[PDB]
């Protein structure tokens, strides 16, 4: 298969500075026709991708010239002179030179802020779940940066992986920042089996993990 | 002109069955131009699917060939797309987008039909609230449970409460939706003051507004 491998995959950066992303394929995207059908694509929350660079460096009607393509056969190269507000979202390169057509997983270009450690919050089942013959121990890690984050969940000291869920918020609008929820599921009968529950939280912003517990009682 | 495709689907499919989108275009001929479906999920990326150029032929992923059927009536410039024995993972967002010529990038695309491959029927959530243990900011949750389909609209004091709020995507649990939303306001004005979570799931035409009150020991 052809693979398509961009770096980086996230790409934090402030306003005005310049930004440069990798895509290098397996094999040479080189046509037999002579041509390099290598292209940049550029995707925006909610919308559909759109053609940045076609053949390299062409710069499709419409893109500014802060957007530059370059690169041959396997290595290629996107470049923004001057990052702006309307640049962020997520690149593609695609490639049209061998079928089946591939694109690569995508670069984010996000906007960077100051590191900071979420605000973590476990919550134990409600009585009405109970009521219901269910359990879910829900832990919200909010507004921390970057996105990159671990959480486990220990069970009367021992980890436990399976049954947990987790959902990612997108970039906030206002505070640059990223949140997630994490919920361990189980039944109302696992639930009544151990006593401490504890939401753990391991970021670059700290050496030492956050933790969050209680005590079923 | 306006290059404009758009897709017209079904939305909703159940496993094992089959997914028709017509693509219609306007503002170029389908003689002229060849045009790719595409399509894409948050766990395959964007992934390329076929092709049907302007000379009436066409070409497949590989890895679709078997179930997928591409075709196109160019005097009413409709292409057709087909893919048999959908599976839970064909649930993406369907796109059609023109063929640039010889450059062999997709330069026009169509805002998408999103298709959800599910056996689940219309189901209301179950509203959980979620208050800290018994044992400054508070932060408050609200856990919508096993909801079908999507979206369902969570809001705080019937939207009076929009500050501070944190609603995150929904993961699939038992062919089920979940989802949680969290909250955080001044220590000082709960539980002092009411807070309540409002959940709203137009499929099913239900509301549930669920009070957020403390635990007792």
């Amino acid at each position: 298969e052809l693979v398509m491998t961009q770096s980086p995959l996230s790409l934090p950066v402030s306003l005005g500075d310049q930004a440069s992303i990798s895509c290098r394929s397996s094999q040479s995207l080189v046509h037999s026709s002579g041509n390099t059908y290598l292209h940049w694509y550029l995707q925006k929350p909610g919308q559909s991708p759109k053609l940045l660079i076609y053949k390299v460096s062409n710069r499709f009607s419409g893109v500014p010239d802060r957007f530059s393509g370059s690169g041959s056969g396997t290595d290629f190269t996107l470049t923004i002179s001057r990052v702006e507000a309307e640049d962020l979202g997520v690149y593609y390169c695609f490639q049209g030179s061998h079928v089946p057509l591939t694109f690569g997983a995508g670069t984010k270009l996000e906007l960077k802020r100051a590191d900071a450690a979420p605000t973590v919050s476990i919550f134990p089942p409600s009585s009405e779940q109970l009521t219901s013959g269910g359990a879910s121990v829900v832990c919200f890690l909010n507004n921390f940066y970057p996105k990159d984050i671990n959480v486990k969940w220990k069970i009367d000291g021992s980890e436990r992986q399976n049954g947990v869920l987790n959902s990612w918020t997108d970039q906030d609008s206002k505070d640059s920042t990223y949140s997630m929820s994490s919920t361990l599921t189980l039944t109302k009968d696992e639930y009544e089996r151990h006593n401490s529950y504890t939401c753990e939280a391991t970021h670059k912003t700290s050496t030492s993990p956050i933790v969050k517990s209680f005590n079923r009682n | 002109e306006v290059q404009l495709l758009e897709e017209s689907g079904p939305g909703l499919v159940q496993p094992s069955q089959s997914l028709s989108i017509t693509c219609t275009v306007s503002g170029f001929s389908l003689t002229s131009y060849g045009v790719h479906w595409v399509r894409q999920s948050p766990g395959k990326g964007l992934e390329w699917l076929g092709v049907i150029w302007s000379g009436g032929s066409t070409d497949y992923n590989a890895a679709f060939i078997s179930r997928l059927s591409i075709s196109k009536d160019n005097s009413k410039s409709q292409v057709f797309f087909k893919m048999n024995s959908l599976q839970a993972d064909d649930t993406a967002i369907y796109y059609c987008a023109r063929n640039r010529g010889y450059s062999y990038a997709m330069d026009s695309w169509g805002q998408g039909t999103s298709v959800t491959v599910s056996s689940a029927k219309t189901t209301p959530p179950s509203v959980y609230p979620l208050a800290p243990g018994s044992a400054s900011m508070v932060t408050l949750g609200c856990l919508v449970k096993g909801y079908f389909p999507e979206p369902v609209t969570v809001t705080w004091n019937s939207g009076s409460l929009s500050s501070g709020v944190h609603t995150f995507p929904a993961v699939l649990q038992s062919d089920l939706y979940t989802l949680s939303s969290s909250v955080t306001v001044p220590s000082s004005t709960w539980p002092s003051e009411t807070v309540t979570c409002n959940v709203a799931h137009p499929a099913s035409s239900t509301k549930v507004d669920k009070k957020i009150v403390p635990r007792d020991c």
